[PDB]
């Protein structure tokens, strides 16, 4: 164990680089935690959970996910029966009880190295074959689950709907959209304003039809790697070695974070504004309309008008044919939410139609998003940013995007950390510059 | 009869929470670790059954 | 909220989620006795 | 909330038990 | 007048940079 | 040689250059050189870029009556929103300037330039045979760069709220930023301060203590510096002398015997200090704000005892109304 | 539904169910269950058209969305009570415009 | 480990009482949780000028309701 | 305007293209030791 | 725009005189030997 063969204690985990028997013990145990944490929050939230009020009101970061797969939700976002929510969390706990148990088994009584007990499971980091063999299986398994999503989508129950012709809740997809036209070409869109990169996903059935590919791409991946072996150009780069593998994992995992940061903060389709709370762009958006209707309701016509700032009191005509809201909201004219789009006409909002076409839910719901416009404090002092001690909340939609970002940020550093130590290790001088012969010592002196 | 169950429910944790201590300690001193202790195979096989009493009963109980 | 057959385990359901943090803490104590070998 | 810390103490202190006993009986730590 | 002094002052900065990077006397070893 | 490419590739990588251009330099050099050129010009001559087409044009250009202090490149308008707004996409050239194009042009080439720089420091270090962690240390500013330039406007959905780049523009930014998000009370910033000071602090001591202790190769008349011969394999500064110094000044336990232990800690404190800020901003950009304790005190009579934070809560509440 | 082919023919086809099913006897063996399965087609219907970016521009499609969102939205809140006549008589007038305005697109 | 089971407890309880006893109130002259505005008359009992305050603080405090 | 569009594409495409192969060809082979 | 009329001389002398004073010392050093 000790530092004598190794390095110091504060870093002491990487003593495991060459011990695979201990290494499985780590992950399986670690995975045990993640699982155990998952179910814990579920039950933890479920005990403090109030089914009547909305979810984002509860400060609830998990049950929305379970719900989003359409269990116990009901139409209207009713959150009908909590028992499916209960089953999910407890099962993960019981699953963890097995994991860590195994994680311990490999940690101690399990063989300290796997090169012997099972040659199949045995692997050397520097080997570019038996390792790539492993990369197949996971890439197969990880591809299985993607399909197993669609099994929920197309077959068992049905996934939650952002946009229904009314109520925006529950639908079982029939025909998923698949073709490289709108899929491969989908991500080809600009990342920037007005076109999300992957964050657009207008239709639900995109993701299902999309995951089909990622389902059937990954299954090819394993079959590809299982039956193949790295080519020359691969071998010349990439620094095959224990660290680098971890280093690559980070970079991918990092960029995933910023993407995950982006969805939760913007995309309404996947995370329904209903029980995840309204998106930041929608918040000021909907608020802008509630002011609109309340004044338009009573003895006032806001259609053709000027404001004290000069742009008009509510509606403006964008450079595009569509007409939008004014105020600060004009910076978001791109937003299309479940309630707003029908109110919109062929070009922009149809004012005559706006007055008539309001629903009982829309106006109510659109006003319900007025109170919650993502904002708050760490002690949860809420209301509008400087509004004083009223309506105290922080919308969960704001937590995730904050959280995962910070983590995703570190993993950029982490990636940029190990990638240094990985290559330098392979380069051999990671142990510090050599006092005998300094590489710089003999060089052409500029 | 949920009380009849609820006592058996807590009996899971009570028995689990000790095996939470026992299993690692069983591996702690390798002397007579796997030699003296078959209790894992004695406790675990009895422990797993203590899970099935939970749900299948509660599905009828609650 | 929490099911009625399960109605009371107050502290357990109150704090599950803190204990994952405790593992990180355990590592130091498990280093403390080992003593930074 | 009268037993929140009660059970918490039980589990919170349980962790050390592992370190205590092991160190006590001087097992492979 | 006003502006044209700033550009001048800011110019000589750049004319220092390019000048100070390449034309420094190399500090030889020993 | 045996080929043009194989020879050319050998030249880029080559270390004999007075300025090392690695493969990252292939992006870095043209983009930055393209940023600066389109910067200094746009800074000098900018048409009165308009933030809101509703008509207030803003002249941050240098040609119009602006000291360096007041002059800045106005960011893009709200009318343009967050849309990618290159030259050709804009209708007319003057249209592309009047809506704040040159801003959106600089920061892209700058950032995408700044990133490749972060690597260029790396791929030199790899080719001089030296442990390559500088690129880690350099992430701290680059974190801040992306945070204030690229990220924070995404939280606002428009580059208008991005940092106007200029010495007055920056001041305007913070103050307004202070209005909405109450950044001072935020903890992450409150560490960033510590990260900067303790950087400057340690920068003084570790600068001082070693200058304090100098093995004397110089005469009193001669400069004290010149005695150091580039390439001395003697130790120019006594640790034993300076150790006990700080070791007597405070208790002898904390003196950090090991330079290799010290200098790392010297470089950990400022960096980690800065990361939290670039996290503190991104925490703000999403409207997760610094906790502002308000009406923390109240009497039995319902009156407001009005603790300090309220003063700040008012000052911010003051600013936000001012902005609009 | 049973929707096939282009949008036009089916868009017209669904109105044959929509305008019909508005006012029927409440005391029949099933109006609800009949009205239940009839409106389930909306779900099937308006899901696939949500995916079209083309028709997402022009009126005649977004007209139908205004109709669909008007009608079906009642059925999550309290589907049991029949619609108000003012909401029922304000529909057809939308459909009547639609297929005309719908036809205005093709032969424009 | 001798008197450190004695000093600390007996001493720490003192600080516990001066709050509980409220002795710290009239010692440091802090207002009492009910005592700010005597009568109603909501205004700042702001001490003003010099060679007074010892007497002036004794007006604001004098009323006390 | 429009000519500039394609121009920027071509220029940017060129560097990035020139850029990757540097690493895709024997980059670790370039270093003091091996 | 309006300005301090003499403020320009300020810069020039503040630029040149300290600058020059560094050159003169330097050119000397260059002549040493
Ligand atoms: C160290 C720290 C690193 C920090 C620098 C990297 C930051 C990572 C950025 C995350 C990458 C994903 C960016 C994204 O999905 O980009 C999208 C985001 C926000 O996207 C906005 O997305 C909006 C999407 O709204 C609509 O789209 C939704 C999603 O489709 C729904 O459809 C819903 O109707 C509606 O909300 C529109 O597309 C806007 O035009 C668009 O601005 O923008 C962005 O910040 C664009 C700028 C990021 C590009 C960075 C270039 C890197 C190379
Ligand atoms: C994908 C995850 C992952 C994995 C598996 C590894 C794996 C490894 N890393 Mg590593 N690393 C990662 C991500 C990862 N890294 C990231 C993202 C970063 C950037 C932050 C780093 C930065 C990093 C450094 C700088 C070092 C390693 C090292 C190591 C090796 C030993 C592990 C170690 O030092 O534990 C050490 C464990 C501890 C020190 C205990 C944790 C104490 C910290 C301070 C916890 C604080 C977090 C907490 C949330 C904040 C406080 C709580 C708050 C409430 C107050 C091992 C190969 C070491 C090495 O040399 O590698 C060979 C090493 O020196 N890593
Ligand atoms: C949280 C993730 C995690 C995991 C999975 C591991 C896992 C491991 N670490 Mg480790 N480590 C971690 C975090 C982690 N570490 C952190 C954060 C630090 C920095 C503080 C370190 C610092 C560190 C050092 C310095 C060293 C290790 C070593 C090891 C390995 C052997 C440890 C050993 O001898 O156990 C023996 C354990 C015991 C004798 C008692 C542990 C207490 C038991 C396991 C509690 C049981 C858990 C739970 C209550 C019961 C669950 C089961 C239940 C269902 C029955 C092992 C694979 C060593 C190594 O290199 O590997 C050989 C080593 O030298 N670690
Ligand atoms: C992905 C996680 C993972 C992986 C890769 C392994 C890998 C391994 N385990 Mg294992 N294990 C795990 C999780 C894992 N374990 C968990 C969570 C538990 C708790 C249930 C166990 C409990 C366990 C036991 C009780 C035993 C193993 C054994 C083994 C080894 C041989 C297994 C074999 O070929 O069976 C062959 C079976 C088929 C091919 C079917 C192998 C190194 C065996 C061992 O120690 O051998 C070295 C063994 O006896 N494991
Ligand atoms: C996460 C899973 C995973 C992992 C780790 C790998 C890993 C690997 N694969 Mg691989 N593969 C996978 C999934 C995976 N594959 C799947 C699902 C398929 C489809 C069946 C393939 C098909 C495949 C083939 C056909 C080959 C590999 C090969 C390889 C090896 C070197 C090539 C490589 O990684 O490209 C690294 C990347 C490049 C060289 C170029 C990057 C170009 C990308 C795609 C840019 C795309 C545009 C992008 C969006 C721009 C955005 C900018 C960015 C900043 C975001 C490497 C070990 C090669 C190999 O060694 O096999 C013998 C090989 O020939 N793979
Ligand atoms: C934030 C910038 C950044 C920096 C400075 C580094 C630094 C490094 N990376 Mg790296 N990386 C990053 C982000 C970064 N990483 C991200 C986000 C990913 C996504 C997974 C990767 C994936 C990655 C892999 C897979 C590998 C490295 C490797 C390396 C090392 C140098 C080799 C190399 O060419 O890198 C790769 C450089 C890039 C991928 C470029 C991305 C970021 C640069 C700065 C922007 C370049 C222009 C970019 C294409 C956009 C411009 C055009 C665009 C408009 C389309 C070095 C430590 C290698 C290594 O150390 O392996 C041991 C290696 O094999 N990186
Ligand atoms: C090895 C090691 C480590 C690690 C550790 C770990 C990672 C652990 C894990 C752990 C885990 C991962 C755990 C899991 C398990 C689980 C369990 C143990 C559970 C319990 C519970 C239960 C069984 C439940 C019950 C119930 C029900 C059923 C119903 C309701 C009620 C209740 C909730 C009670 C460390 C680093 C520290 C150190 C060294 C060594
Ligand atoms: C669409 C969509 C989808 C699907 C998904 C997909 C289809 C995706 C894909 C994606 C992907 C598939 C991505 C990719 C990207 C790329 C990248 C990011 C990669 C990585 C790698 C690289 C980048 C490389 C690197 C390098 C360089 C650059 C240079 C040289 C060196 C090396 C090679 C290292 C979903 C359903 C979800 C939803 C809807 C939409
Ligand atoms: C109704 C109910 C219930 C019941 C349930 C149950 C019946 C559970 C189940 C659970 C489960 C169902 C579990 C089982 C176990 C599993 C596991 C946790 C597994 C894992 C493992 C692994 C994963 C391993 C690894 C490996 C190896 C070793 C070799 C080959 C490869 C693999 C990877 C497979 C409860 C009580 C919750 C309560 C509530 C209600
Ligand atoms: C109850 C229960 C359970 C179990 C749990 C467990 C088993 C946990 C563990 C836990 C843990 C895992 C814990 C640990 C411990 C820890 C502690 C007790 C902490 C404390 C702290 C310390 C002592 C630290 C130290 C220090 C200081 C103070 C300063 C300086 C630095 C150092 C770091 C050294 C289960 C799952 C079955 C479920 C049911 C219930
Ligand atoms: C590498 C850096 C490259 C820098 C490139 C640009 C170099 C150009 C340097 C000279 C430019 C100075 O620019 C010049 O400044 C003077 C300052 O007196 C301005 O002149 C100023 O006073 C005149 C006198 O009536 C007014 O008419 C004018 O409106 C006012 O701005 C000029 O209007 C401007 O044309
Ligand atoms: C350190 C190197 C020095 C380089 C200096 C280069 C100076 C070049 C001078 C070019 C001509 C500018 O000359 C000067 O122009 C300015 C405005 O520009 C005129 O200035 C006049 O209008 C300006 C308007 O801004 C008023 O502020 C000013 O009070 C008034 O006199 C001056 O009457 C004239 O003297
Ligand atoms: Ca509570
Ligand atoms: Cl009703
Ligand atoms: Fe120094």
């Amino acid at each position: 164990d000790q530092e004598s063969s190794g390095f110091a204690w504060w870093a002491g985990n990487a003593r495991l680089i060459n011990l695979s028997g201990k290494l499985l013990g780590a992950h399986v145990a670690h995975a045990g935690l993640i699982v155990f944490w998952a179910g814990a929050m579920t039950l933890f939230e479920l005990a403090h959970f109030i089914p009547e009020k909305p979810m984002y009101e509860q400060g609830l970061i998990l049950i929305p996910h379970i719900a989003t797969l359409g269990w116990g939700v009901g139409p209207g976002g009713e959150v009908v029966d909590t028992f499916p929510f209960f089953v999910v969390g407890v099962v993960h706990l019981i699953s963890s009880a097995v994991l860590g148990f195994g994680g311990v088994y490999h940690a101690i009584r399990g063989p300290e190295t796997l090169e012997e007990y099972s040659s199949f499971f045995g692997y050397d980091w520097k080997d570019k074959n038996k390792m790539t063999t492993i990369l197949g299986f996971h890439l197969i398994v990880l591809g299985i689950g993607a399909l197993l999503l669609v099994a929920k989508a197309m077959f068992f129950g049905g996934l939650y709907d952002t946009w229904a012709p009314g109520g925006g809740d529950v639908r079982v997809i029939t025909n998923p959209t698949l073709d490289p036209r709108v899929i491969f070409g989908y991500l080809l869109k600009s990342p920037f304003g007005g076109e999300g990169w992957i964050v657009s996903v207008n239709n639900l059935e995109d993701v299902v039809g999309g995951h089909i590919w990622i389902g059937l791409i990954c299954i090819a991946g394993g079959i590809w790697h299982i039956l193949t072996t790295p080519f020359g150009w691969a071998r010349r780069a990439f620094i095959w070695s224990g660290e680098a593998y971890l280093s690559y994992s980070l970079g991918a995992l990092s960029m995933m974070g910023f993407i995950a940061t982006c969805f939760v903060w913007f995309n309404n389709t996947v995370y329904p504004s209903e029980f995840y709370g309204p998106t930041g762009p929608e918040a000021s958006q909907a608020q802008a309309m509630t002011f609109l209707i309340r004044d338009q309701k009573l003895g006032a016509n806001v259609g053709s008008a000027q404001g004290p700032t000069g742009l008009g009191k509510y509606l403006m005509r964008s450079p595009t044919g569509e007409i939008i809201f004014g105020g600060e909201t004009m910076r978001f004219w791109d937003f299309r939410g479940p309630w707003l789009e029908p109110l919109r006409g062929p070009n922009g909002l149809d004012l005559n139609k706006i007055k008539n076409d309001i629903q009982p839910w829309q106006e109510r719901r659109a006003a319900e998003y007025m109170t919650h416009a993502p904002l708050g404090s760490l002690n949860s002092v809420g209301g509008v940013a400087t509004e004083i001690n009223s309506v105290n909340f922080v919308s969960p939609r704001s937590w995730l995007a904050t959280s995962h970002f910070v983590l995703a940020f570190f993993f950029l550093v982490g990636h940029l950390w190990h990638a240094g130590r990985a290559r330098a290790a392979a380069a051999g001088f990671e142990k510090g510059i050599d006092r005998e012969s300094e590489p710089v010592l003999s060089m052409p002196s500029l | 009869m949920t009380i009849l169950f609820q006592l058996a429910l807590a009996a899971l944790v009570i028995l689990s929470f000790v095996m939470v201590i026992g299993v690692p300690v069983a591996y702690a001193s390798p002397q007579d670790w796997d030699r003296s202790k078959q209790l894992i195979f004695l406790g675990s096989g009895l422990w797993i059954a203590l899970v099935l009493v939970v749900g299948v009963l509660n599905f009828f109980v609650v | 909220k929490l099911p009625e057959a399960y109605a009371i385990f107050d502290p357990l359901v109150d704090v599950l989620p803190v204990i994952p943090v405790l593992f990180l803490a355990l590592a130091f104590v498990w280093q403390a006795a080992v003593g930074f070998r | 909330v009268i037993a929140q810390l009660t059970m918490i103490a039980m589990i919170g202190i349980a962790g050390p038990m592992i370190i205590f006993l092991l160190a006590v009986r001087r097992g492979n730590l | 007048m006003e502006t044209i002094t700033y550009v001048f002052i800011f110019a000589c900065i750049i004319a220092l940079f390019f000048f100070a990077i390449f034309f420094r006397e190399p500090p030889r070893i020993t | 040689s045996a080929n043009l490419w194989e020879r050319f590739c050998n030249w880029v990588t080559s270390t004999d250059n007075r300025l090392y251009v690695g493969w990252f330099g292939v992006i870095m050099i043209p983009t930055l050189l393209a940023a600066t050129i389109c910067f200094v010009i746009a800074f000098i001559a900018a048409p009165p870029v308009d933030i809101d087409g509703i008509r207030e044009p803003v002249s941050g250009s240098l040609l119009y009556g602006n000291n360096i202090i007041t002059g800045a490149v106005v960011p893009s308008s709200n009318a343009i929103g967050l849309h990618f707004y290159p030259i050709w996409e804009a209708a007319s050239l003057d249209e592309w300037l009047y809506n704040g194009g040159p801003y959106q042009l600089i920061i892209f080439h700058f950032l995408l330039g700044a990133s490749c720089y972060m690597g260029r420091q790396w791929e030199l270090s790899y080719r001089l045979g030296m442990r390559p962690w500088i690129c880690v240390a350099y992430s701290a500013p680059l974190a801040s760069a992306f945070a204030v330039f690229l990220i924070y406007p995404i939280g606002q959905g428009s580059f208008s709220d991005g940092m106007p780049l200029g010495i007055s523009g920056t001041f305007n930014f913070m103050i307004v930023f202070q209005a909405e998000h109450n950044i001072l009370m935020h903890p992450f910033h409150q560490l960033g301060v510590a990260g900067v000071f303790g950087g400057a602090l340690f920068c003084a001591m570790h600068g001082s203590l070693v200058t304090s202790s100098l093995i004397r190769e110089t005469t009193e008349t001669e400069s004290a510096n010149y005695g150091y011969k580039f390439g001395q394999e003697e130790e120019t500064y006594n640790i034993v002398a300076a150790h006990g110094y700080f070791g007597r000044l405070i208790f002898q336990y904390a003196s950090f015997n090991n330079s290799r232990s010290l200098h790392f800690f010297l470089a950990a404190w400022p960096v980690v200090g800065v990361w939290f800020t670039a996290l503190g901003i991104s925490t703000m950009a999403f409207n997760l704000n610094g906790f502002n304790f308000n009406h923390s005190v109240i009497d039995a009579k319902g009156n407001v005892i009005n603790t300090w934070a309220d003063i700040i809560n008012r000052a911010n509440l003051g600013m936000e109304v001012m902005h609009e | 539904t049973g929707l096939t082919g282009n949008f036009r023919e089916d868009t017209l086809a669904l109105i044959s169910s929509l305008r019909e099913a508005i006012a029927l006897p409440e005391n029949d063996p099933n109006k609800k269950a009949a009205q239940a399965e009839a409106r389930k087609k909306l779900n099937d219907f308006f899901a696939l058209y949500r995916r079209d970016d083309s028709l997402r521009s022009l009126s005649s499609f977004m007209t139908m969305q205004t109709a669909l969102n008007s009608l079906a939205g009642h059925y999550s809140s309290y589907p049991n009570r029949p619609l108000p006549e003012k909401l029922k008589a304000r529909l057809e007038q939308e459909f009547k415009q639609v297929e005309l305005a719908l036809d205005r697109e093709a032969k424009s | 480990w001798v008197i450190h089971s004695i000093t600390i407890p007996a001493l720490f309880i003192a600080g516990w009482l001066f709050v509980s006893t409220g002795l710290a109130y009239d010692v440091f002259g802090t207002p009492r949780p009910d005592s700010y505005y005597a009568q109603e008359q909501r205004s700042i009992p702001l001490v003003t000028d010099r060679f007074e305050a010892k007497q002036q603080v004794e007006t604001f405090l004098e009323q006390l309701k | 305007m429009e000519t500039l569009k394609i121009t920027v594409y071509i220029v940017v495409t060129f560097f990035v293209l020139l850029f990757v192969f540097g690493f895709l060809s024997g980059d670790p082979a370039r270093n003091p030791k091996r | 725009m309006e300005v301090n009329q003499l403020g320009l001389i300020a810069t020039a002398l503040f630029v040149l005189v300290p600058s020059v004073f560094l050159i003169i010392l330097y050119v000397q050093t260059e002549s040493q030997q």
